[PDB]
């Protein structure tokens, strides 16, 4: 959290760096067809204290390695520009997570992103997970600990996160692609 | 009525707080809608500048006139500029002028030049001393305004 | 000061008993701690218990104290009238 | 303090004070003591030095005040004037959250020593 | 008189290090070091570390030690500080937004030792912000309170705090806040065990002195 | 006309000259004047100056620019001469 | 001992014919007047450039001779009883040039006040809008108002009684020596202002 | 396994300033103090010290310095004898090369687009294009020679400039070190090779606040090169101290007396470093060969320079071993955005690399990203000017002033002083000099006074104590752009000292810098204060309103009732701090130049 | 009166009955009207206190983005420095140094 125009008006930092106090890093943006991991909300979540336990970014990130192989072939775990991989499971084995998500046709999570009240083009966001089974309330409980300010509603067929937008559902992805789901 | 005191604010400048002139930043601007009222202020200014010793640049829509006002700038030093505010706006934007050190505004048939009839030059001029004000790391300026109007 | 009551520098209808009697008398009558030695020697033993944070137990070995024996969550049951009432909800009692 | 401006009714909020009849007791910094001065026709005002307040109060000499307040918990009703009954509700929404989040930290603590307890049996069980 | 102070534990290398100045009455003492065990308590050694760099803005409060006083300071006990959210010892918030409880009661974070510092708690499952410092080994507390760390050095500025501001009743004297505090890198301790060495050659040769005078960092 | 403007646009009193010209220009006064205006004094004193002007015989007296910067190192020495009870010159 | 961009704006200035006004003096003084002031009084032959000579001696302006023919040497004695007489006149001046405002309640459209003013209140607000202090024994009401005081809405004007006139010897220049006129308007304000 | 570094990270400025104040500690906010830094960098003694150890334990009246660009003026002067002055701006003769673009738009609405007689008019989309005027350059002289005024520019960025507007090399551009830091107003001379006189005006920024403006002067050969090239003889240097405590009479004694008596010469703390980690640090870990400890005590010292890199490197210690790599790449990606330097991006991606892949994380690729750093060389000599300055420090110690047999005095040559020159010769203290270690080959040519026990022994026992010992065994290049001088004096006397107190309790004084008073129209002079023209009486117009709120802190803190300026002439490498270090108590308003690598 | 149909609130004290304002503490409808004024011009100061920033071709309003992208993707294509393209829309000039310029 550091003002770039703000140093730079103090004479702190290079005058140079005016497109950084405008416009922000360029970052592949995380996408519902192209699962851009970010390694600093990553390491956030396994910093944040949580009762289940999170695989590492290293097992989550598909493998980028020698491309000299002549045909490629059907491994559950081979090399993709999107970062398409299955759910790893539980990162200890000697566990029982009490939900089960379950992903979408095309595989993408089922984070879902809507408005209140889009008629009027409102740009207050929420969030709607609806693939969710087991014990609705145990994750519940884990978007309590994730987003603690915020309002989240559970019903039988969905979990509703109110003020949220893609900044907080790619979190939840996240947090879900580390579970192992 | 108006050029008295500004010109009296412009001696307290040059003699106590001995304020330093440069030469693309003025002191005063003038602005007049009409060539002739260019000239007629100018001759005032002449008079009254002649005694303080501040001089007075005043220019009119000539041939080649983008080569005489840079010339105009080059040449002599000025405090006193009198144009109207659509070539003031050229030459910030050209970067022959400046408005560091400018302590005083003087418009002239203000109820004219505020108006949309001459495009709203004298405001959008007004707008950018106004913000010359709001910038905290050169040194303070309180750039008064004065406006003279018959209606 | 410490030794001189409290009601010496006093700036101020008059003969009768006013409703700030029973207060002036202890305002008049001399102060009880007139030494920082005994002021100190009384807060030393001074001790507080809803402080957040660790407690001296050096001094006996055997005792423990009510939070540590019954938990944080739990209290004995208050008897509840109109003479005398206890605080209730303890969970809502934090912040 | 209705009958009167906006300017006056502002200086009895501060004072918190809302209708007529209500009492408060504050302190003798000078931004009370501007504030009773310039409401001082609508309000009137006793002293009690520190010694005349612990002698109204049964509470000993070799005992501060600053004592006391640090003892006083800070979730008394009302605790702090928020710009906004929206920070209000939100502010109240959130202590309720942070009691259901100690509920179920309590419970996720006891899930996880009793897992841990388990994996430690089993490890030894095989050893 | 006074009692060499050594450290409990090996100084890891893969465990974090925080920085902090201590002031009182405006003379700063100097500056005290404290190795988190990242290794045995994660979570609480993340929340001490971000308390401590102020890499959050703001949930209720400052999330920064900077200007925090001292509230409780016990004489030969404890060094208590903290309380960001009210400088007074009353309120306990952390990082996460939530008191976060209590994860091992390990060997290495169960004992309260000398120079081993700890998380102070309002419930036995509610880790605030406030911390302190050991001054003695303290039997009755291992189960009870978390083990953040260990001090490293510096340890003459606590106990110069313990004994010029404490009392027997907890309340401070005299005020001693926090001035700076940080993050630093890892240091090693055997860089001051040549100090003897040093002090004998200095003894032995009088004519060269900038040699004794000047140490070098590495 | 390179560096430095003498003539002002007020005209009533010309621009300070620059001090190591104003120094090469008393020599040059001196050498004119055979001697009987020491450059030393004409930097001292600025009543010198207007002593050389009288005694520059008319040869280059009568050039409006040498009397401008005749004038100009007069203004400058006044300058100088001003300036010295507050400036300390350690050697 | 002011700082130097606030002395920038003063210039020392030695006043030859004494001045009443917060810019002002008595004659033989020295004081840091104002830049515009201080030209206005040396343009009208009021003031001296403070040099050593004048420092040590001043001709001064003779009401009786219309001239300055009146030599003054600047002594300790002197400098005192002149800034004690320039204060004695300051009083009078302010007391006696402009009006003093009261603001208070009273019920209806009346002519006469809910309650009543006193010497306490006049010498209140002559302290708070005047900055002068004196005890209220000094004020004398009118031959009416020596009952209730000052009641009616609108004008009115009460005496001040100053004692210290034959001792300084003002008798001359002031009308009045002995007492001033003191015009107070008494109006309806707002609460906050009115108060009673 | 990640860099570790060794010290606290202690960032310098604010995340968000908002205000004058920028230094976060507040300790700082009133002026930060080098003495500790100081004396951790070689330099203890004083000449008081040295002559009366009663006025040790006495303190020296506190000054303020570095309070804002204007009130340190340097002017550096070349080995035939022109000082560097500024006379004549240019701009950046731009040459326009396609026409304008107009559109026709309708001029009336009540008319459709029916009607042929419909009118239109024509409005500009882009009044055209332009690019630089690139004139010819001459076979016979490549070589051209200007002057440069930077106002609060490093060195460093001056050469990123040149470089990113002008794709120059850096080894085909010259530039050679200023004494007392880039902040302020420094002039100095510059030697391009291939470069124009119309292309090198386009590096100039006169619409900033703090102007950097480049003037060529005149065209030279290759032969002319090595004359060029020479180390500046002397620096003209303005400096105003703020909030000095005294009389003006016991500040003008203070100064009379240090100017008689000279001052120690010491290379000062901008050639090392300012903060925990310094150049002869890093040296020493890169000749040590922990390429590890090395990298991350560079990063330590960018991270305590700027603010981004503070974070990221924050982030980058704090990170999860499964997750260093991405935040390695997202430091990189970061850098690049911000344009950091080139050296600085390239090391930032080497690091993720190593990072990332497993075959290339050794402590070879290591050695190979750290060789591939331009300022190594740098690094090596603040070691050797370390080493230089505690010997120094080492011989006034023992032998006091004082010149005894056995030492190197330039007779100019430099000879050694023997009984004879004692006695009837009699060499001053200023002449005696003392050699600096660049290498083996400064370590075989130079004459190293004996004075047992402060022989060569004493030399290479300090070097290996502090592991400088590379300095004495690997031989050490000397770059075209600064040259590597061997004998440095002790004593130093500038030849003409102005001093100018004047009573300001708010401190609003300031100096016009050289390019306001040329602005003025008034040609620029050096040698001497233009007390008519330079310095301004103070008033409420003369600081800005960031400034004097900057300022206050530092006011309330000191109470300083006088400011001084003064103006000296230094020989070649003598700093003005270094200077007023020995008469005064130094207090930096502005201490970012000193981090350097930026 | 803009509004004819006065609310009814529930009378918890007889003083509500007494008072006729719902909020007395608040600032009258001009008084809080000015009072929102000055204090937008004063936000409006600490903005505009620091130089007005230039911004790159990316973070420019989306009415000026893509023609200054249009306006220089023809020089885009041959990588040489010193190309530059007066386009007339676009930040005005301030007139006065800024550090960030």
């Amino acid at each position: 959290p550091t003002d770039v125009a703000a140093n730079i008006s103090a004479g702190a930092m290079p005058p140079e760096a005016n497109v950084a106090a405008a416009l922000p890093v360029p970052r592949i943006q995380y996408s519902k067809w192209n699962r851009a991991l970010r390694s600093d909300v990553y390491d956030e979540l396994l910093k944040l204290p949580l009762r289940y336990k999170l695989h590492d970014f290293a097992k989550l990130c598909p493998p980028q390695r020698c491309q000299e192989e002549p045909e490629a072939v059907g491994v559950v775990g081979r090399d993709s520009a999107v970062g398409y991989l299955p759910p790893l499971g539980p990162a200890d084995p000697l566990d029982t997570i009490p939900f089960f998500v379950h992903r979408s046709s095309n595989g993408v999570l089922p984070g879902k992103v809507f408005s209140m009240h889009p008629r009027n083009l409102m740009p207050a966001f929420y969030l709607r997970i609806q693939q969710v089974e087991g014990d609705m309330f145990r994750f519940e409980e884990e978007l309590l600990k994730i987003f603690p300010t915020k309002k989240i509603f559970v019903r039988s067929h969905s979990i509703y996160v109110y003020n949220v937008a893609l900044d907080g559902r790619m979190v939840l992805h996240h947090w879900l692609l580390g579970l192992g789901f | 009525a108006y050029l008295l005191p500004l010109y009296q604010n412009m001696i307290k400048d040059r003699d106590v707080y001995k304020i330093p002139l440069r030469e693309r930043r003025p002191r005063m601007i003038l602005l007049a809608p009409t060539r002739e009222l260019i000239a007629q202020l100018h001759h005032v200014c002449s008079v009254l500048g002649e005694a303080t010793g501040l001089h007075a640049i005043s220019f009119t829509s000539r041939k080649r006139a983008n080569h005489r006002l840079s010339r105009l700038l080059k040449q002599q030093l000025v405090d006193v500029m009198i144009m109207d505010p659509k070539i003031v706006l050229r030459l910030i934007r050209a970067r022959r002028v400046f408005l560091d050190d400018l302590r005083y505004v003087a418009v002239d048939e203000a109820d004219g030049m505020l108006s949309s009839q001459h495009d709203h030059d004298a405001v959008h001029l007004l707008m950018k001393v106004q913000k010359r004000v709001m910038f905290k790391h050169l040194w303070p300026v309180q750039t008064q305004t004065v406006f003279a109007t018959a209606f | 000061s410490y030794a001189l009551p409290p009601a010496v520098g006093r700036q101020e209808i008059r003969g009768g008993m006013h409703s700030s009697h029973s207060l002036d008398l202890i305002m008049r009558q001399p102060r009880r701690v007139k030494t920082p030695e005994q002021l100190r020697a009384l807060r030393d033993r001074l001790r507080f218990i809803g402080v957040t944070g660790p407690m001296p137990q050096a001094t006996s070995v055997s005792t423990k104290s009510y939070t540590d024996t019954y938990g944080s969550r739990l209290r004995p049951r208050y008897p509840e009238s109109w003479d005398t009432v206890p605080p209730h909800q303890p969970s809502r009692e934090l912040l | 303090p209705f009958k009167h401006s906006w300017e006056v009714n502002r200086m009895l909020r501060e004072l918190r004070l809302e209708f007529k009849g209500q009492t408060t007791i504050v302190p003798d910094i000078p931004q009370v003591r501007k504030r009773i001065w310039r409401v001082r026709h609508i309000v009137k005002v006793d002293v009690l030095d520190l010694d005349e307040a612990k002698a109204l109060i049964g509470v000993p000499e070799h005992i501060s005040f600053t004592d006391l307040a640090s003892q006083l918990p800070p979730s008394f009703g009302r605790v702090k004037a928020v710009p906004s009954p929206v920070i209000r509700s939100k502010m109240n929404f959130m202590k309720l959250r942070r009691m259901r989040l100690r509920d179920v930290l309590h419970r996720d603590a006891l899930e996880l020593r009793l897992l841990e307890l388990k994996r430690s049996a089993m490890k030894n069980x095989e050893q | 008189r006074i009692l060499q102070y050594f450290v409990p534990y090996e100084r890891d290398e893969v465990n974090p290090v925080v920085f902090m100045d201590v002031t009182v009455e405006g003379d700063a003492l100097g500056r005290v070091s404290v190795e988190l065990f990242h290794d045995i308590v994660p979570k609480t050694t993340e929340n001490f570390r971000s308390l401590c760099t102020g890499e959050r803005g703001y949930s209720q409060c400052p999330l920064f030690y900077k200007g925090i006083p001292f509230h409780r300071v016990i004489p030969g006990f404890i060094v208590q500080g903290g309380d960001i959210l009210l400088k007074d010892g009353r309120g306990n918030v952390s990082v996460f937004g939530f008191p976060f409880p209590d994860e091992s009661f390990e060997g290495k974070a169960g004992k309260h030792l000398r120079g081993t510092v700890a998380m102070a708690h309002s419930a036995p499952n509610q880790n605030g912000s406030q911390f302190f410092f050991n001054l003695a080994r303290n039997d009755h507390l291992d189960g009870k309170f978390v083990v953040c760390g260990q001090v490293i050095d510096g340890w003459e500025v606590v106990d110069r705090v313990a004994v010029l501001s404490g009392s027997s009743c907890g309340t401070p004297v005299s005020r001693a806040w926090i001035t700076e505090c940080g993050q630093s890198s890892g240091d090693k301790l055997e860089d001051t065990e040549r100090a003897l060495s040093g002090e004998r050659a200095l003894h032995t040769m009088p004519g060269k002195e900038v040699l004794d005078i000047l140490s070098p960092r590495y | 006309k390179d560096g430095g403007v003498l003539r002002s646009s007020n005209s009533a009193g010309v621009g300070p000259l620059d001090f190591v010209s104003v120094t090469l220009l008393a020599q040059l006064l001196e050498v004119v004047s055979h001697g009987c205006c020491s450059a030393d004094d004409l930097v001292a004193s600025p009543v010198a100056w207007d002593k050389v002007r009288q005694t520059i015989q008319g040869a280059i007296g009568e050039d409006e620019n040498t009397i401008q910067l005749l004038r100009a190192g007069r203004l400058c020495v006044a300058d100088r001469q001003a300036t010295g009870s507050l400036v300390t010159t350690y050697p | 001992e002011m700082a130097p961009e606030l002395q920038l704006e003063y210039m020392p200035v030695l006043f030859t014919r004494t001045i009443l006004g917060p810019q002002g003096g008595f004659a033989g003084e020295e004081r840091l007047v104002k830049l515009e002031v201080a030209r206005k009084y040396m343009e009208a032959g009021h003031a001296v450039t403070p040099t050593e000579e004048l420092r040590r001696g001043l001709w001064c302006y003779n009401p009786d001779t219309d001239k300055y023919d009146c030599f003054i040497e600047r002594n300790e004695e002197f400098l005192d009883f002149a800034a004690r007489k320039r204060q004695w006149l300051d009083v009078y001046w302010r007391v006696n040039t402009g009006y003093l405002l009261f603001g208070r309640q009273s019920w209806g459209q009346g002519f006469l006040i809910n309650c009543p003013l006193r010497k306490r209140d006049v010498a209140q607000k002559l302290w708070e809008q005047y900055k002068v202090r004196i005890d209220p024994r000094l004020i004398e009401f009118r031959e009416k108002d020596r009952r209730t005081g000052i009641q009616e809405l609108g004008h009115n004007w009460c005496w001040l009684y100053l004692p210290g006139a034959e001792e300084l010897g003002i008798n001359r220049e002031v009308y009045d020596n002995k007492r001033v006129k003191v015009r107070i308007h008494v109006r309806k304000m707002n609460s906050m202002f009115a108060l009673y | 396994m990640k860099v570790s570094s060794r010290g606290p990270i202690v960032r310098w400025a604010l995340s968000r300033p908002t205000s004058g104040l920028v230094s976060s500690p507040s300790e700082w906010r009133c002026g930060r103090d080098l003495s500790d830094e100081e004396k951790h960098s070689g330099l203890l003694l004083r000449i008081r010290d040295i002559c009366q150890p009663l006025a040790k334990n006495d303190q020296l009246p506190v000054a303020v310095v570095k309070a804002q660009p204007s009130d340190l003026q340097v002017n550096e002067v070349d080995a035939v004898g022109d000082v560097a002055a500024l006379s004549k701006v240019v701009k950046g003769k731009w040459r326009k090369i396609s026409r304008q673009k107009t559109l026709l738009i309708e001029d009336d609405a009540r008319t459709p687009f029916s009607d042929p007689s419909k009118s239109f008019s024509p409005r500009v989309q882009s009044y055209g294009e332009y690019v630089r005027l690139t004139g010819k350059l001459p076979r016979d002289l490549p070589v051209l020679r200007f002057v440069l005024y930077r106002d609060s520019y490093s060195l460093n960025s001056v050469e990123n400039r040149l470089g990113y507007v002008l794709s120059l090399q850096p080894d085909c551009v010259f530039l050679r070190d200023q004494p007392g830091g880039s902040f302020g107003c420094i002039t100095q001379h510059g030697v391009c090779l291939g470069v124009t006189k119309e292309i090198l005006s386009h590096a100039s920024r006169h619409y900033n606040l703090h102007p950097l403006i480049f003037e060529p002067r005149e065209y030279f050969s290759t032969d002319k090169l090595h004359s060029l090239l020479q180390g500046a003889r002397g620096h003209h240097h303005r400096v105003l101290l703020r909030c000095v405590e005294g009389s003006q009479d016991t500040i003008r004694a203070l100064l009379k007396k240090t100017a008689e008596r000279g001052f120690i010469n010491y290379f000062w703390l901008d050639r090392f470093s300012v903060g925990t980690n310094r150049f002869f640090d890093m040296a020493v870990l890169a000749a040590r060969g922990d390429y590890l400890k090395s990298i991350g005590a560079l990063l330590h010292c960018v991270a305590e320079s700027n603010g981004v890199h503070y974070d990221h490197f924050l982030k980058y210690l704090n990170a999860d071993p499964s997750t260093v790599p991405g935040i390695a790449q997202t430091w990189a990606t970061t850098a690049k955005h911000m344009r950091s330097p080139n050296w600085i991006v390239q090391l930032l991606r080497g690091l993720h690399k190593y990072h990332a892949d497993a075959e290339c994380g050794k402590s070879s690729y290591l050695a190979e990203l750290w060789s591939a750093l331009p300022m190594r060389e740098a690094l090596r000599r603040s070691a050797a000017e370390f080493v230089w300055n505690a010997m120094a420090s080492q011989r006034l110690l023992s032998k006091g002033l004082n010149v005894v047999e056995g030492d190197v005095v330039r007779m100019g040559n430099y000879h050694l002083v023997t009984k004879d020159d004692e006695e009837k010769g009699t060499f001053k203290i200023t002449d005696v000099v003392l050699p600096v270690p660049y290498g083996s080959v400064a370590a075989n040519n130079c004459l190293f006074p004996h004075l047992s026990p402060l022989d060569k022994k004493l030399y290479v026992e300090f070097a290996t104590k502090h592991g400088m010992s590379f300095l004495f065994d690997e031989q050490m290049p000397s770059p075209l752009s600064n040259p590597l001088q061997f004998y440095r004096h002790l004593i130093t006397k500038p030849v003409n000292m102005q001093v100018s107190v004047i009573r300001d309790p708010n401190s609003l004084t300031s100096i016009k810098s050289d390019l306001a008073v040329m602005q003025e129209r008034k040609l620029v002079q050096i040698g001497d204060i233009d007390y008519s023209t330079r310095v301004r009486e103070p008033c409420v117009y003369n600081v800005s309103e960031r400034f004097t709120e900057k300022m206050e802190e530092i006011l309330k803190t000191h109470r300083g009732p006088n400011s001084v300026v003064l103006s000296c002439y230094l020989p070649e490498d003598s700093s003005p701090f270094v200077m007023l270090r020995e008469v005064f108590d130094l207090r930096h308003a502005s201490f970012h130049d000193l981090y350097g690598l930026l | 009166a803009f509004r004819r149909l006065v609310k009814r609130h529930k009378i918890t004290n007889n003083q509500m009955l007494l008072m006729r304002r719902r909020e007395p503490y608040k600032p009258t409808m001009k008084d809080r009207q000015e009072i929102a004024d000055r204090a937008k011009l004063e936000e409006f100061e600490r903005k505009n206190a620091d130089g007005l920033m230039f911004v790159p071709e990316k973070a420019l309003p989306p009415w000026q983005k893509s023609l200054a992208h249009n306006a220089k993707a023809l020089g885009s294509r041959i990588n040489f420095r010193g190309f530059r393209v007066r386009v007339a829309d676009g930040q005005d000039e301030p007139g006065f140094p800024t550090p960030f310029r």
